């Protein structure tokens, strides 16, 4: 039984008539066939008696007028649990990879409340990263939140294929990666690399491809937040990839523009903080478990002014800030090790020893800002016998916590190392007080461990 | 203690018991739209606008838009399970809140309803939210110290009660650090605290309750909470509820001091419950009354004088004076003070306390900029003895900064100004603190004694906090007899100055750093 | 869905059938175009864009039992403006407009079975006096209720069903 | 450590005594479903009929 | 504490089986106001457990 | 395939949709227009020799297809921050900038680098361009790091004077 | 009177377009007669899936120092030109 | 849905005969009265331009007409007016 | 007597419907009883078929669609004169200092 009929087709918002007794309420699923295909819409508004104003998940061509139209009395609901684990799967949860279908045990509709500040575990156990430079510069605890910021081909990306591998055969928990506003190639090199490091095994996908209606592109958020928060309530610590927040609030524009809303301060639309905010309020630890996050963030021209990277600000606990400059320079991970932060670095958290060794390496790499005009103008022979030696091992500092990583390999053919936060802090609390000051600048520069430094310069 | 079912029996019995059979008249509309939070209800004839309307489900919607023949309300809560046909009643109510000395010490939402888990609230009647501020003759002017416990606002940034201080700055500059830590030292003040969270992410406010409750501040405070995830209208009315209920306060002659966190977050709320009800934007898409969202808030921040209280109290309070006291918070973007919400709020305010990010970067913390910042209620508000300590340290700091910032270009530079850009180094090290550790008036009182009469001229090497902690331990031990008197009536004497020259002489001779 | 643009034309069909004594001769008019206005022949024809002119033409000639005062003249002003889909709710709000000027009140009841006319006329009685006006009372056998009755005065309602206090009551607790 | 075992303990005592409420009042439903009469609709309703 | 409450919960929850049975027939003879009748517990068996 | 003013089909969209009374977005444009550019340029693909065999039932094994695509955009005074230049900056996997004072001072063709971006990068080159491509990238932002003395030389150390004119030859 | 066909908007396809100048509709234009197409294709198409594509590996040429030494382009990428006019 | 000055009244008027037209062409009512501009009912033998004269010593310039109604500028204070003058 | 009725309110603005022929002019003063304070709407725009859109005064909330309307013939009105120095006043003339009343002569 159907019982409700198409009555407008504008692009990708479709009407749909029902009896006034059984109008579906909104973010209810609706369902038709689109000829020979399945195409399933979200209503967005109750508008006027009887009629619905709903949003298509697939392509809306080949739809016509009178087509009949079968609620689904249930939100938008995707297969959660190990049956999705190495799978890839699009929005409504269908497997996008050919090896058949899912096998799921349980269905979990993709709109819920977030857990309110009673349930809310406070927790300060830092995450160990396998990368110096972000265990060092910007510690972040379980439950906190990452924002990759930076401009195109700075290394997001492959920074976060990095975090999935390392925490994926370092410490053995699972993975949930949520491609919104997907690229194909890149999404099929990630499938690819994971499948190829044995880690496929371990890590969930969804993609919303870019080649999208844009609130399928809108809902893979909360579909890959579903699967986190199932896995979160088996008592796992989830670790959650968002591949672009900016591309899911221009998701958020259009969808928003399509329906009429009155644009706001930028085009943006007017619910943009609260869709930031129904986002990341559900990314939290609980006293159940918890879900880490760590998202990726386009900065549109360069400024962290406009509305995007300026609302999604205020729920990160720690921020990387990626420059093209260090990129260009040879150096990787391109982190600028003075502009990002974190609100865990403090002595009380991280300890003293972490927290001097941080504040020492910054101090270091400033003092060597400064001093590098004096070097341009009156050259480095004019320098004081103790900042020849700043210069020295800020220097040595700059390519210490640069790193191979093992997605990296198909780059550069080197293989990547994994550095324990004990010697990463050994490493630079050495170089600092001068017992490496013997050593060339190049037995530093894409090593692991300080051991592999000594053992470069013992071979260079 | 559960194992007496039969108290759950008796309590279930009780329940049916007191159930009332008779049912009444109530007026009754249906649910014609629903979408993006906003519902219009057809019927209702005698809905009036600004009134609760109930829902099924024991939530509300206020009635903004009365159209001819429509009622446009914005829902109270998550709206997306209601739906057309659903029928709704018209409370006989304006927006009301709970208030009273009940609540006081609990944690609860925009409505009033307790959100922390331990009970209904036991308030003494309701108060209409959208209320209306003093009159110019019912006012007073604002003569008595309220202390935020740190140093740098204390001295330089005096604060009075019935003063509205904006906390301006960039994002992550310590803002809601200087708020709640002005919350936890009114511990044992006459002053009540409300804190009003607009568009907090809800692990910070676990994290501000566990550290209210921890340093013994939260049996003396209101949290009032709308979280970033709930519907915006929860968001923009927030800080009404939060007014009301110090309000409460301030009409019977007693103190009270309320915090508005992000304002311009009440101002992103706003904006979208009006785009969402087609009304015309202004500037930055904001409505055009944006300004009198914010005005007609701040402006019920007052100190009211004794004639009003005792006739809105039919006079059962006599020669008390009613306040409050209000720091609300603005976020800017890269420090730009002229945007259009922060220079509105500046336009109302009557001072700031801008916090430079550059500062708190680079381990001044609090940030607090001099110059930029000041107080125009002022000195009027300030304790004797620290209007007398701390006369020069703000030009004095801003100088410090000018003259340090000259420096960086010239080497070997005068000795008379080598001497001010350290006195100026010196004092800028002093006026940073830990965190949750509050100042009484004497112990930030002989610090700034010992800075601003040369004790310090001596400790130029930057072992400077030890002499700091040190100096208040020595102080804390002996002369309790005299902090004291300097905590009890902030005068100052010759006889005082001569203590202090006494105290300060004793502890440089004779202890350690 | 269009109240807003039938008041106007309710007010003036009504507030006129007063000036000539036809109120109740109106009523059945605007009731026959109201039908007309249903046919699925019509409507098509209702949706197409002929010239307000002949598309009036097109709809005098289906009804010959109208007044030259009603329907030549208030079915051509509303062609003119493209209101004709209007006359279904046209009609209901010139009920309304009546049943104001002449004091009367349709009160609605609802129970679960039928009321021993001792009961019925009690309920007239009782709600002409919490009114002020001739109540027209109609019943309906609803069966959710089981027992007791709702009594609908518009937005007004007074609800004695024992569902109504069941419901009430697993609120209470 | 006390406190937060009165707040689970509170937790537990409000769900129990919900259950037993809807379970209560749906048999008080099924009860007044089977169990009525003309005599008492009437009554009913005459209680009604007076204001 | 949370071993205690649990086994709490446990012992009393087969006491309110019990105590069901008042409660539900005082929400009916609370609404109608007519004596219930008793011995209608004919239906009540599935509404105990 | 070559795509020559796909700011010229944006504003043909753009006409065509405000023609339709759709509701208008930023500078007029329709809210689609991202949608527009993406299914195009998604099209764009290399596929792999498991598809070729499929979807020509035989008659080709072993070999893979490919279609590269570069799309020509046109900005106004050189701001990125409009709307069309926006969507195709991001959903091209790089962008090639062409600057009128590089143009104007002789540099042609005008790539300004650096500020331009290829995200497959070496995986589409030669091994011997690889190889010799980073000493150049180096050098140019070497010199980008020094150009701001450039009109302060013959004040500067040799050593640096050094980069300096090596980077004016590389350019 | 307007008649819907059911079809979508097609275009020729083949070899036999290489070397033409042709309008949107696969029309010659450049007036040198009939195409030589290999038959019909839809102009609105899905996009090959996630798995069916391959890695871009192969370069394309340009010719100019400054392009395929410092941003190179492969095959089956997508590379923006932009600039001003 | 929206009305178009077309009100209860009128329509009556409308109602009692529809060619009212049989009356003067050369006179209309005030419809509606907001800063200064003026909606205007009637006046079929207005031609754009023209001066429109009002009760007491006032001229109104006729700029728009449209289906039904003239929509012209007061020269003067306009306050003093009302509808169905 | 009162001769209209409030149709809307949305906001500060609220609309009122008077007969046909008695439409308030464009300045004009009506007033309300909005509940016990009595509220000043002044007019700002004559809208088709009588109804009259205007500004309150004053508070908006508490306003039902339907209530009785008072139409004052003539606009704001505020005392003048020497009566009026050393007092304060509010826009509609009224003493919101506390020293009584404002003994005017005039309007
Ligand atoms: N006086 C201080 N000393 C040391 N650390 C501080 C001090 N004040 C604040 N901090 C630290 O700075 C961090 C940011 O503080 P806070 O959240 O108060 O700033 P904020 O401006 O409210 O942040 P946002 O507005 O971005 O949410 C906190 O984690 C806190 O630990
Ligand atoms: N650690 C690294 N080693 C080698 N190449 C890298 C590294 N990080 C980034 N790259 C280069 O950057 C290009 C794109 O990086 P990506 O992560 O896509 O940046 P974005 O953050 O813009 O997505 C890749 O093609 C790769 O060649
Ligand atoms: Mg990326
Ligand atoms: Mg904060």
């Amino acid at each position: 039984m159907a019982t409700g009929k198409i009555v407008q087709v504008i692009g990708a918002v479709v009407d749909v008539e029902f009896p006034q007794d059984a109008v579906p309420r909104v973010y209810d699923a609706l369902e038709v066939q689109n000829g020979n295909e399945r195409l399933v819409l979200e209503v967005q508004q109750q508008l006027g008696g009887g009629i619905v104003r709903t949003i298509a998940m697939g392509s809306s061509d080949g739809l016509r007028r009178g087509l009949d139209v079968k609620d689904l009395e249930h939100p938008i609901e995707v297969p959660v649990g190990k049956a999705t684990l190495g799978r890839i799967m699009n929005v409504l949860g269908e497997p996008v990879d050919m090896k058949g279908e899912i096998g799921e045990e349980e269905r979990w509709a993709i709109h819920r409340a977030a857990p309110s500040y009673e349930e809310l575990s406070n927790s300060q156990e830092l995450l160990e990263t396998g990368i110096k430079v972000i265990d060092l510069m910007a510690p972040f605890a379980k439950g906190g939140k990452v924002g990759l910021f930076g401009g195109a081909g700075v290394g997001k990306t492959v920074n976060m294929m990095e975090l999935i591998r390392n925490i994926a055969i370092e410490h053995s928990g699972y993975s949930v990666f949520a491609g919104v506003g997907e690229r194909t190639r890149e999404g099929n090199d990630f499938y690819h690399e994971m499948t190829d490091s044995n880690v496929i095994d371990k890590v969930s996908l969804v993609y919303g491809q870019m080649n999208e209606p844009p609130g399928n592109r809108l809902r893979v958020a909360l579909t890959g937040l579903t699967m986190a928060e199932k896995f979160r309530d088996e008592g796992r610590d989830v670790l959650l990839f968002v591949d672009n927040i900016y591309r899911y609030t221009l998701a958020g524009t259009e969808v928003s523009a399509l329906l009429g809303r009155m644009p706001s301060a930028v085009g943006y639309q007017p619910t943009l903080a609260e869709e930031m905010g129904v986002l990341q309020e559900r990314i939290t630890s609980t006293k159940t478990g918890s879900i880490t996050s760590v998202q990726a963030v386009y900065v549109p021209a360069d400024d962290l002014t406009d509305p995007s990277p300026a609302t999604t600000f205020a729920h990160l606990d720690a921020t990387v800030v990626l420059s093209r400059q260090i990129a260009s320079l040879g150096i990787y991970p391109a982190v600028d090790p003075l502009d990002s932060t974190s609100r865990q670095l403090d002595p009380l958290v991280v300890g003293q020893e972490h927290y001097d060794t941080a504040r020492g390496v910054q101090s270091i790499l400033q003092r060597y800002q400064e001093l590098k005009d004096i070097i341009a103008i009156l050259g480095m022979d004019e320098l004081s016998e103790e900042d020849k030696l700043v210069v020295a091992r800020a220097r040595k500092i700059q390519r210490f916590l640069s790193q191979p990583f093992f997605v990296a390999e198909v780059f550069t053919g080197s293989p990547g190392k994994y550095v324990s936060l004990k010697d990463t802090i050994r490493g630079f609390k050495g170089i600092m007080e001068g017992e490496y000051d013997h050593l060339p600048e190049q037995a530093f520069y894409m090593v692991g461990s300080i051991e592999e430094a000594v053992e470069k310069a013992k071979k260079l | 203690m559960q194992l007496n079912s039969t108290e759950i029996s008796e309590l279930i019995k009780q329940r049916i018991a007191q159930f009332n059979v008779v049912s009444e008249a109530h007026n009754e509309g249906t649910i014609v739209s629903v979408s993006d939070g906003v519902i219009r209800i057809h019927g209702l004839a005698d809905c009036m606008q600004g009134e609760m309307i109930s829902l099924p489900g024991n939530r509300y919607a206020i009635a903004l838009n009365l159209e001819r023949d429509s009622v446009g309300a914005v829902v109270m809560g998550p709206y997306a399970d209601l739906a057309e046909g659903m029928k709704v009643k018209c409370t006989g109510r304006i927006l009301e809140v709970p208030v009273g000395r009940g609540l006081l010490g609990r944690v609860v939402n925009t409505l009033g309803a307790p959100i922390d888990g331990k009970g209904p609230l036991d308030h003494d009647g309701f108060s209409a939210v959208e209320a209306i501020a003093p009159g110019v003759i019912e006012r007073q002017s604002v003569d008595q110290p309220v202390q935020t416990g740190y140093k740098a606002v204390d001295s330089m940034i005096p604060i009075g009660r019935g003063q509205r201080e904006l906390i301006i700055g960039d994002r992550q500059t310590g803002k809601t650090a200087l708020a709640i830590d002005a919350i936890i030292n009114q511990r044992d003040s006459g002053i009540k605290c409300i804190y009003v969270a607009i568009g907090q992410k809800a692990s910070t406010i676990s994290n501000v309750v566990r550290k209210l409750e921890e340093h013994g501040a939260l049996a003396n405070t209101i949290v009032v909470v709308a979280t970033a995830s709930e519907s915006a209208a929860l968001q923009y009315l927030a800080p009404y509820a939060g007014c009301a209920m110090g309000e409460y306060f301030r009409d019977r002659g007693e103190d009270a001091l309320i915090i508005y966190d992000d304002l311009s977050k009440q101002a992103v709320a706003y904006r979208q419950i009006s785009l969402l009800l087609r009304r015309p934007p202004g500037r930055e898409a904001f409505p055009g009354d944006v300004f009198y969202l914010h005005s007609r808030l701040l402006e019920r921040a007052a100190r009211v004088n004794a004639e009003y209280v005792e006739a809105f109290t039919k006079g059962e309070v006599k020669g008390k004076t009613g306040s409050l006291t209000a720091l609300p918070i603005i976020e800017t973007q890269a420090g730009d003070v002229s945007a259009f919400v922060p220079t509105n709020v500046i336009s109302i305010t009557d001072g700031q306390i801008f916090l430079e990010t550059n500062l708190f970067n680079a381990g001044i913390r609090p940030a607090v900029n001099p110059g930029i910042s000041v107080s125009r209620v002022g000195g009027a508000a300030q304790t004797k003895i620290m209007k007398k300590l701390s006369g020069g340290i703000r030009t004095a700091l801003a100088q410090y900064r000018e003259l340090a910032a000259f420096s960086q270009f010239a080497s070997d530079l005068d000795d008379a100004t080598r001497k001010q850009l350290d006195h100026g180094q010196k004092v800028t090290e002093l006026l940073k603190q830990k965190q949750y550790a509050p100042m009484s008036v004497a112990q930030q009182s002989l610090v700034l004694f010992a800075a601003e009469r040369g004790y310090l001229a001596d400790v130029e090497l930057s072992k400077i906090g030890s002499f700091e902690a040190a100096l208040l331990a020595y102080v804390d031990r002996d002369h309790a007899p005299l902090m004291q008197e300097i905590n009890q009536t902030g005068g100052y004497n010759d006889e005082i100055e001569g203590k202090l020259k006494g105290i300060l002489d004793s502890f440089k001779a004779t202890q350690s750093w | 869905e269009f109240i807003t643009v039938a008041r106007p034309y309710a007010k003036a069909a009504f507030d006129f059938a007063v000036e000539h004594q036809s109120v109740e001769r109106w009523q059945d008019m605007l009731a026959f175009a109201a039908e007309v206005t249903k046919n699925e022949q019509m409507a098509e024809l209702l949706s197409g864009a002929l010239a307000p002119e002949t598309l009036a033409e097109s709809f005098i000639a289906v009804a010959g039992e109208q007044l030259d005062e009603n329907g030549q003249n208030l079915i051509r002003v509303m062609a003119e403006n493209g209101r004709l889909n209007a006359l279904p709710d046209v009609l209901e709000q010139f009920i309304h407009l009546r049943a104001v000027s002449e004091a009367t009140a349709e009160v609605d009841v609802i129970s679960a079975a039928a009321l021993s006319e001792q009961q019925l006329a009690k309920i007239s009685a009782a709600m002409e006096k919490r009114l002020s006006r001739k109540v027209k009372l109609n019943a309906k056998i609803d069966k959710s209720v089981m027992a007791g009755v709702i009594i609908r005065a518009g937005d007004m309602v007074i609800d004695g069903s024992v569902r109504g206090r069941l419901e009430r009551l697993a609120d209470v607790l | 450590a006390q406190a937060e075992i009165e707040a689970e303990r509170k937790r537990a005592r409000e769900e129990l005594r919900k259950q037993v409420a809807i379970l209560a009042v749906a048999g008080a439903e099924k009860i007044i479903e089977r169990s009525v009469d003309e005599a008492a609709n009437s009554d009913i309703v005459d209680k009604l009929v007076a204001e």
